[PDB]
């Protein structure tokens, strides 16, 4: 019922939900009440293999893996579909012996959509964990700003630049690849937005600096002064950061 | 990473197919 997270889950799992609704109208109207739904085994055992793999997959990326979160609640991932499967074989047995079985028909709603669910989970998980890192980089940046405030030379002036510029690309790139993913436009622009926002003092965080630095250096009048842009900077910088980490981190 | 949503993909055909069937 709410509008799927990405458009890559959208694409997997929508033709899926749409169609459930689609066999819940047909029950509760009437009217699979007429035939024979015929013997289902093999549909079922289709959707079993297809299931066992999954878990197959979901149960090799858990014993892999560093995030001790996605350890946790991928699990009864592999439950609720696991167990959902169970309902669909039943069903399926059931209607083998008698094709006007109506709990079989209850049964059946109930595996398909235990298995939608069960799968937007898995899917959900992978995918908080795929936010997760992003955030780690963003904290990676944050961090580095706070250096900017002992940048004291050339030397090291380079040297910080050095390095920064590019954490910038990395952050630049995932944030981008990833706003195009989103379903809402609000996030996606509001990332955007503090994304381009942070692009652009860069450049501005690097002549704040340059003075500080130039002015300590000739020994003279309103470091004072160039100590307050170049701190500023870093505040706009780091409170538009936090803000990409906020939206990364939304429904 | 889109191996994981490769066999989820798959998992809905295989519902899809399954509710088509019924009928």
């Amino acid at each position: 019922m709410p509008v799927f997270h990405t458009r890559t889950i959208e694409s997997i799992l929508e033709p899926v939900a749409q169609q459930i609704s689609h066999l819940v109208i047909m029950h509760e109207e009437g009217e699979v009440d007429g035939k024979a739904i015929p013997d289902l085994t093999a549909p079922v055992s289709a959707v079993q293999a297809a299931v066992s793999n999954l878990v197959r997959v979901g149960k090799e990326t858990v014993q892999t893996t560093e995030d001790q979160i996605l350890k946790r609640d991928m699990p009864p991932a592999f439950i609720k579909v696991e167990n959902a499967c169970t309902k669909l074989v039943r069903a399926a047995q059931m209607l083998q012996a008698d094709p006007y079985s109506v709990p079989a028909r209850d049964y059946l709603i109930d595996g398909s959509r235990g298995i939608l669910s069960g799968t937007s989970d898995l899917l959900l998980t992978f995918d908080e964990a795929e936010v997760r890192k992003i955030i780690r980089v963003c904290k990676g940046i944050l961090e580095y700003l706070t250096v900017a405030e002992v940048v004291e030379t050339m030397e090291d002036l380079v040297t910080y630049t050095k390095n920064l510029g590019p954490g910038m690309t990395k952050m630049a790139k995932m944030i981008d690849e990833r706003q195009q993913e989103l379903t809402h436009q609000e996030h996606r622009v509001m990332l955007v937005n503090s994304m381009n926002t942070v692009k652009e003092l860069l450049p501005v965080l690097i002549s704040a600096m340059k003075i500080f630095v130039t002015t300590k250096n000739t020994k003279s009048q309103g470091i004072e002064e160039a100590l307050k842009n170049r701190n500023f900077t870093v505040e706009k910088m780091s409170a538009e950061i936090n803000e990409i980490i906020r939206v990364l981190q939304l429904t | 990473w889109s191996v994981l949503a490769g066999h989820s993909r798959t998992v809905s055909d295989s519902i899809k197919k399954l509710i088509t069937s019924m009928r």
